[PDB]
């Protein structure tokens, strides 16, 4: 009998705050699909026979590649594999500016419907609005240091101790461990983006991941403690239905 | 070019 327990709770800090019960309703309906995808995942490696036949989807998801947190002057901030910023300010509401930069939605948080957004341009923009761009204005200035299809924005995220836990609306799960060993999670729990240190992105079936023991290539990566660290991530962000 | 993940 192996002698061994589970991890100590995710403990979370300095989450975005949201009040549309929905949107989190769908959220925790959401992240327990990819959960189930993975447990289906699995579940092919532990008793599935030639479990690589019929050749699973192949592409590379989106992706944060710089990201900040800022309490008082600023909200939280982000930037995308699209050259994409964003800022979900401390009220819930987010501007994003897209890869071209000629035009930019702003998202605001219902209950009844959850997300919704309303496109405008930088030179037809509006009065009010233009003073919530003075501050994406900054984060533009800052993260410009550095040293189609729909499109998407980040939900909701998430700062535990060991890493943290993106949320995006087109159904795919980012986390940046400590280790700065980076994963992502897309096509309803059948995909793997990891991203190493180095920069360089590579997705994978789960289930040819499984079988591997590890991550490809990489063997100082420690795969298999951080998808456990993945499942309670999910297990815990789709127990949220309210906000008590 | 409409916004996926959301209402608009």
């Amino acid at each position: 009998a192996q002698q061994a327990v589970l991890r100590k709770e995710l403990i979370a800090t300095s989450t975005n705050v949201i009040k549309s019960e929905i949107s989190l309703r769908i959220l925790a309906s959401e992240c327990h699909l990819t959960l189930n995808g993975i447990v289906e995942a699995e579940a092919q490696y532990k008793m599935g026979g030639l479990p690589k036949s019929r050749l699973p989807k192949i592409k590379h998801p989106m992706i944060v590649t710089k990201w900040v947190d800022y309490s008082n002057k600023h909200g939280f901030s982000y930037q995308l594999s699209t050259e994409d910023i964003g800022v979900l300010f401390n009220n819930g509401t987010t501007v994003l500016r897209l890869a071209d930069a000629e035009e930019f939605w702003y998202i605001s948080y219902d209950d009844r419907e959850g997300w919704v957004a309303s496109h405008y341009l930088l030179s037809e923009k509006p009065r009010e609005l233009s003073r919530h761009l003075e501050v994406v204005d900054f984060f533009a200035k800052y993260m410009k240091a550095n040293l189609h299809k729909d499109d998407v924005f980040l939900r909701r995220y998430t700062r535990y101790k060991p890493f943290v836990m993106f949320e995006l609306s087109d159904g795919t799960f980012q986390f940046n461990f400590k280790d700065h060993h980076k994963m992502a999670i897309s096509d309803g729990g059948k995909l793997v983006t990891y991203i190493s240190p180095s920069h360089e992105s590579t997705t994978y079936p789960l289930v040819e991941v499984l079988k591997y023991g590890e991550i490809p290539g990489y063997p100082e990566s420690n795969f298999r403690e951080k998808l456990t660290l993945i499942k309670e991530g999910l297990k815990q962000k789709s127990t949220i239905v309210t906000v008590d | 070019r409409s916004i996926e993940g959301a209402v608009q």
